[PDB]
């Protein structure tokens, strides 16, 4: 009895829905530490500290393959870049805040795209 | 305005 929700849900609507969110959160001025995965060593102990180092390119990687059959994949992973940025990095560095920040802009993008739901 | 390094942090030495 409802039809006002914009939640994509489908793997295709999401794929490219998210393809836009991602594209945005990634195009975000706070997305450069996540725009692409670090050198694995750019970040000292990165893979050690970061049990799951995800990025916007890695995000988009999945995206590309339409992997995001759920905004949660998309949420978790993009959230995996912010959180990993929030995990390892210090809220003093450029990236950490850029994580919270992005995570915020991104939040407006997912929200907008009927994403966020978890 | 594009950082190249990963501002080596210290969260889990």
């Amino acid at each position: 009895g409802s039809h006002m929700s914009k939640e994509p849900r489908d793997p295709d609507q999401l794929y490219s829905t998210l393809k836009s969110i991602l594209q945005q959160v990634k195009s975000h001025q706070s997305a450069w530490p996540f725009m692409e995965p670090v050198k694995r060593t750019e970040a000292p102990g990165y893979y050690e500290v970061i049990r799951f180092p995800m990025d916007l390119k890695t995000m988009s990687e999945r995206l590309k393959n339409r992997y995001y059959v759920s905004k949660k994949l998309f949420m978790a992973d993009l959230q995996r870049v912010f959180t990993n940025c929030k995990e390892y990095n210090p809220p003093e560095s450029e990236y950490y805040k850029c994580a919270n920040i992005l995570e915020k802009f991104f939040f407006s993008k997912i929200k907008e795209a009927g994403l966020i739901d978890k | 305005s594009t950082g190249g390094v990963k501002k080596p942090h210290r969260y889990k030495c």
